[PDB]
């Protein structure tokens, strides 16, 4: 991948993570589990949607062949006729099938690149008071509680409340 | 204690194509084109098409004898004509303009007939002899079209200049038709019209029309060598009709106030069944059901239709890359 | 002691709409279609356009006498033809290839009027008497085409076989018209042009022409239950016409030396003034002024035009997402 | 943001900085002040101006509507060169208004990742001898005065020069 | 000990240009343009063109006299006319729809020349006087068109209906021709086809035809002041052609079984050489031999050729920004 | 570059390294030489390959020009015809100059941010086992013989294994 986190250095996805398109499996005293990031998924379904729809909106007129008939003697204008009927299916045609392959590409480095600033945004909260596995997952030098895991994912995570038990730890 | 970052996988094996990589397995995804169609034809705005059954085009709007199930006022939201429709031009000949007037057909959503020129007109002919063993009804062996006239002379009198005039004072324009008749040998001509050079004259404030017999012996196509041709025109509202002729006049007898559709005109040459059955999009081959922004099946249709590609699927990713473990 | 790193932001309320999102507020951006226009016609490449006023394509170049203003040589960037002009083809008849016709004209950039044919060409009948109270002038109750000549015979004596030569020695084309008078019976016709078969017939090294009058009465406009067959050709530079006729002949007698333009001709069907202005892009519509990319004004023009599209706006962001503080 | 930088890890942007669409706001003893990083605005600049003159350069052809008129007997045609001249219509509408809502989406993307790189290459000269604070700000574990200001804005900062001095007040 | 990540780079001075910059070099990219030719003509599915040399289509077809070369059975993968061709129409006069005629031809691949209509088929009248100092043959100062016969009197007699018939039996449409004569003045008329009104009357199952006479006096072309007007039209499988004449006919002599190509039809005007060479794609200014996806050269081709642009170059990266050091 | 890396932080191209787009130069006791990523380098060619055949197919349609000739009285269909070839003509030759403008961005970018990547790829298995000179190359606090160098390059770096030799050395 382009941003180098879905199927990069975060190998696979989550079949337990059901609820969203983005987020984190925790484990501490309290057990495991899976959570959405909302605010990240809600955001990427808004644009990809916002994406589909504005495809649709410009795919939403139609070019129209007609039934008109043409004698012996109009062979010129009845080739004309079909020329340029067929001249505009070749260039609609083009255009949706060559769209599809570029906005594809496009989606999924979006995904990509979403998961990779998800991971950039707790490793910046978390600095040396964890300590990084290199597949996504972040080891901790302290004890992070249920409450403690909700604010890495809410971002209000505390480092200077962690510091010295975790330096400890550390070292 | 730890904390991992992660994205969504499921059951998925639905693919999708990018420019860099072909078959890739995703999340979530939306197919845009439509592929699927009911065989069959279907009213458009609640309003039915008009089948044309065994006549062509042709037969109808010229009354031929056989399509007197089509005869008089019709309203349609596209005609259907079956490909195989036997009922058109009885007697051989060539109607004018034919590809024009299938266009102009094609334009409208209403025909109502009326009497434009009843037989009174045509003052010191027969008008009751206009019939052909071309041009036979279903119970009757010699007759023909119901709109228009064959004049011939009394019995033994010359063909008179005949005179005939019509004021188009309604406010929607009247399709009619018109014919000269031209005889395989002068001996038929003579029999019929007598002798002397023989014209049909017609103009409006916008027309004029002139043409003379052509005798001669052409090949024999349904019992005949002769041939008529057939003319059709448009009276606009307010014009006027003058009618002139002194022999070989086929004449308007019932013709169409026509009302032309604001909407896209469709005439679907096809063998589907017409049912009873509502849709909003009718392509020529069948009816499409669909909400997709892409459609394969013709760029033939009538209503509201997604757009025609050539494509065989028009897949979006919306989801992402599908990577379920293990 | 600190350094950061951070991005422009202004006071800019200007939005760009994207694929992901719509509405987003920009530092920067640029707007690449144009949606004004001068209501009104200008000069192109300081050339005036010829304004037809009262009069439509073929009251002019027919020479119908309300149209003298016009008469003569004119050279024009574009036409303007006003879409209530009273003053056409004042003698009821048709104009045949009238499409071509306009097309041809509007090829062009300027014509220069001469006489093709003088009076003196035609000799044994009377050039004199051509005249109708349909075609009247602004002085005169009964006028005709300054371009034709409409011939009748001496007032006792036949139509004899009159004839006429032309050699185009010049290096341009030759616009020209000549008609075939059609009476309403043939009292008239006998009266004008005497009795037997008329005919009108007329030759160059590509092109013959030949029609007889075809004498029918047809509905009255402009008090006139006759008709004129009104014809136009070109005469090629090197080609000769000639002229044969034995009666019903509407003679060319003005003609116009044709300057073909190089670029791209238009006719305006409009009613916006023209006024004392330069341009280099005209509109049916108005003047563009502007060095924007695109246009929602109108697909028909003249001149360096945007291109046409149907958007309201296309604004590419060019600054970033603007996101100021507090 | 593709990139997380603008309206990111970096919230807003700054009404300060006049002079340039990328930059600095330094502290130190002779006070603050916005500084634009003018290699990074001016290959901005140069690239946007390029793609706007080649979007122009492309669509500078035009499709030509005629005045032509056809007769009740020509309906065919006459209704020929309207499909035609609509469906040219339909597809540079298309092109127009696609190209821009993709080329908008891309172009905000450009400057989200020209502000992303250039805080990496900050981060990269000073390594540990700053902090950074998630803002996309650095807190130096040095007096660093005017001069050594500019050679971190213009790529010759002097991480040994300063390496004794921030490890001590570091640790 | 070190370890380094880094990029290829070579010794390419080849560029490309992107959105955002001008001439950037990079390590690999394809040009998908082709914009070079062999400025000649080849054969097409090993099938070679039909070189019409100095005769024009109207020429070869018709027969003209100095097109002797060509007469009879062609097969052609495409035909080439010489654009200053002198043997087309000798005996001057139009060629009735001569575009759709062109048109037509040009949608063939083989005509097979068969005789449709013996000398003997006209009875009552002379086969044998038909030639004129407008269309010599290479021998001959007075000859005429090999598929044609120019039908004169006996020499007292009087000009008698004449009739012709024709059965299409074959599997195949019939391409043929025929003719009416207008002389300058009724004295040539009446030395060559007698005193009396005269007609020429063809027919088949969906054709009529009627044509007289129009005598007047034209421009001198070749050395003729008279007129032939030549037709065409297409004998369809089972129909049947009926010919009726009193006078001032050519009669279809010889005619053509055509075979209509299933493929995409060509008429190059060129004065490029055909040489003894194969291509899969022949533009009308020469053998494109390429991959490429795009080319320059010319719209107008036949057989599998690229994609013709206005461009004068496309090249795609493939590697990546080339950064050699030093 | 969007990345960053190409004509970025790693200044300049290989030369040396023939036999690959992306690749590594190693130095240790045994000597130096240039070394190819191959998985890397052959993602990347199905890729771009992958591109220019679905360019190729996509373009694989032609509008074809007639030579239909048109009489003096058919000058309005004649210059229908005109318009229409050179309407189609101007929509294809817009279509191929511009998707090739845009794809030649993109192709740039992608190989771009498969450097990028790649040296993420070989920073986050080092860790502080070696020092990131901040021009894509690292020095080791230990000795990297030839299979410590190839476990690099294939992703199997032991870093473990060598702690405690680079913490030594490093403190
Ligand atoms: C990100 O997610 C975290 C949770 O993981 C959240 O931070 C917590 O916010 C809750 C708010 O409900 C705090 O709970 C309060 O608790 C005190 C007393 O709790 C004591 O024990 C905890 C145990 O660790 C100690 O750490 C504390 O220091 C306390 O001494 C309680 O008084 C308080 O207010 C009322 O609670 C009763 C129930 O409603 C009420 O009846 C009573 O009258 C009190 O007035 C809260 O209940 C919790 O302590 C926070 N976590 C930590 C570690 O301190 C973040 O939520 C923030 O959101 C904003 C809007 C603020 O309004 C607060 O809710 C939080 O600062 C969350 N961030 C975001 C952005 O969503
Ligand atoms: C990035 O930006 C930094 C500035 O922040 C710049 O580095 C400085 O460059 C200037 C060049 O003018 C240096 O100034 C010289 O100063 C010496 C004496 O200054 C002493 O005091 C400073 C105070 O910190 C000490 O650090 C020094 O060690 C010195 O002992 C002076 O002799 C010298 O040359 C002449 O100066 C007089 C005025 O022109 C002249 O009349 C006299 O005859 C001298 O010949 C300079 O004036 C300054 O010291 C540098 N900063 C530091 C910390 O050392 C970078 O500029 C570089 O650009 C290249 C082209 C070189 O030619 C030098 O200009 C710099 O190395 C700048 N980098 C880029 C890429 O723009
Ligand atoms: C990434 O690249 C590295 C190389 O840089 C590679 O790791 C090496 O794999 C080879 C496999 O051939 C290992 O060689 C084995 O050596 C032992 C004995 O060697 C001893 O000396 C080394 C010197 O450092 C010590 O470090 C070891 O601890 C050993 O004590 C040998 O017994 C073994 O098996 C046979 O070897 C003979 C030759 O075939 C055979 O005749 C005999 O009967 C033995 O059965 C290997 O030869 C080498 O030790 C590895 N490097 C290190 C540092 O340990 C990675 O290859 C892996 O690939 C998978 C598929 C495994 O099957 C192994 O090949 C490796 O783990 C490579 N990774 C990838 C993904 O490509
Ligand atoms: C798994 O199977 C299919 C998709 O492959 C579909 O029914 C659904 O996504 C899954 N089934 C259930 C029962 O959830
Ligand atoms: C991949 O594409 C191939 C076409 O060759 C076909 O087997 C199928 O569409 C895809 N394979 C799957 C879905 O397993
Ligand atoms: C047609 O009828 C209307 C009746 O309102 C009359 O005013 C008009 O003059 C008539 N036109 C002709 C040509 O008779
Ligand atoms: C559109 O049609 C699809 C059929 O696959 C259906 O799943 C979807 O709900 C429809 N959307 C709306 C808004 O009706
Ligand atoms: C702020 O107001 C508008 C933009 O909203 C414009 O005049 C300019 O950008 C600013 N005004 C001044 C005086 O700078
Ligand atoms: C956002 O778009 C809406 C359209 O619904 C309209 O209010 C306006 O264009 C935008 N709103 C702003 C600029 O506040
Ligand atoms: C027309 O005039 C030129 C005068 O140069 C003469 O050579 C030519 O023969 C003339 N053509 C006819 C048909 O009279
Ligand atoms: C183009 O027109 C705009 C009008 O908004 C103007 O601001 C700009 O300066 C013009 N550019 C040139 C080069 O004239
Ligand atoms: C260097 O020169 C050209 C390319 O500029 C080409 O022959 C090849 O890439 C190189 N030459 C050799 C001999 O490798
Ligand atoms: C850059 O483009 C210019 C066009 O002005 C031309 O010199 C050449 O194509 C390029 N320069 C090179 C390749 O040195
Ligand atoms: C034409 O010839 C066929 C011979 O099989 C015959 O059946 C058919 O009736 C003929 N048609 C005419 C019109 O003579
Ligand atoms: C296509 O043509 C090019 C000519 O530049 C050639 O290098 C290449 O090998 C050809 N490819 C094939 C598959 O023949």
């Amino acid at each position: 991948g382009i941003f180098g986190a879905i199927a990069g250095f975060i190998e696979g996805g989550w079949t337990g993570m059901i609820d969203g398109w983005y987020g984190y499996h925790h484990e501490n005293s309290q057990g495991s589990g899976y959570a959405a990031d909302r605010e990240s998924t809600q955001k990427a379904i808004d644009g990809i949607t916002n994406k589909v729809n504005s495809i649709i909106n410009k795919m939403n007129t139609q070019f129209e062949a007609v039934d008109h008939e043409f004698s012996n003697l109009e062979r010129r204008i009845g080739n004309l006729n079909k020329r340029m009927e067929d001249g505009f299916l070749d260039v609609w045609t083009y255009n949706a099938e060559l769209l599809v392959l570029l906005e594809n590409e496009r989606t999924l480095d979006l995904h990509d690149a979403n998961v990779k600033n998800l991971y950039e945004k707790v490793k910046s909260q978390l600095r040396d008071n964890a300590n990084d596995l290199g597949n996504g997952c972040f080891e901790f030098w302290h004890k992070c509680d249920n409450e403690c895991m909700e604010s890495v994912k809410n971002g209000t995570y505390d480092y200077p409340k962690y510091q010295k038990e975790s330096k400890l730890n550390r070292q | 204690d730890k904390i991992c970052i992660g994205y969504h996988a499921n059951n998925s094996t639905t693919q999708v194509d990018t420019l860099l990589e072909k078959n890739v397995t995703v999340t979530h995804s939306v197919e845009l084109l439509e592929n699927q169609k009911e065989k069959r034809f279907c009213k458009i705005m609640n309003k039915a098409p008009l089948d044309l059954k065994d006549c062509t085009i042709e037969g109808w709007i010229l009354g031929n004898p056989k399509c007197d199930l089509l005869l008089g006022d019709q309203s349609w939201s596209y005609i259907v004509e079956r490909p195989n429709a036997q009922n058109g031009i009885c007697y051989p000949g060539v109607l004018n303009e034919l590809e024009e007037l299938k266009a102009f057909i094609g334009s409208g959503e209403r025909v109502e007939r009326f009497e434009m020129f009843p037989k009174s007109t045509w003052a010191g002919v027969d008008t009751s002899r206009g019939v052909t063993n071309a041009c036979p009804s279903y119970t009757i062996d010699s007759s023909f079209y119901r709109n228009l006239v064959w004049i011939v002379k009394t019995d033994s009198a010359t063909y008179p200049v005949i005179k005939g005039t019509y004021n188009n004072t309604g406010t929607q324009p009247i399709l009619y038709f018109w014919g000269v008749h031209h005889p395989l040998d002068t001996t038929v001509q003579d029999n019929l019209y007598g002798s002397g050079d023989k014209y049909v004259r017609m103009g409006t404030e916008s027309m004029n029309f002139a043409k003379s017999p052509e005798i001669a012996a052409r090949p024999a196509v349904n019992g005949q060598r002769s041939r008529i041709d057939y003319y059709w025109s448009v009276l606009r509202p307010g014009e006027t009709l003058n009618v002139e002729s002194n022999g070989n006049l086929i004449a308007p007898w019932y013709a169409y106030k026509f009302v032309s559709t604001n909407k896209k005109g469709a005439v679907f040459k096809s063998d589907l069944p017409i049912e009873n059955c509502d849709a909003t999009c009718q392509t020529i081959t069948g009816v499409l059901r669909t909400n997709k922004t892409f459609q394969n099946v013709s760029p033939l249709w009538i209503g509201e239709c997604p757009k025609y590609v050539k494509s065989e699927s028009l897949r979006l990713a919306t989801g992402l890359r599908n990577v379920p473990q293990i």
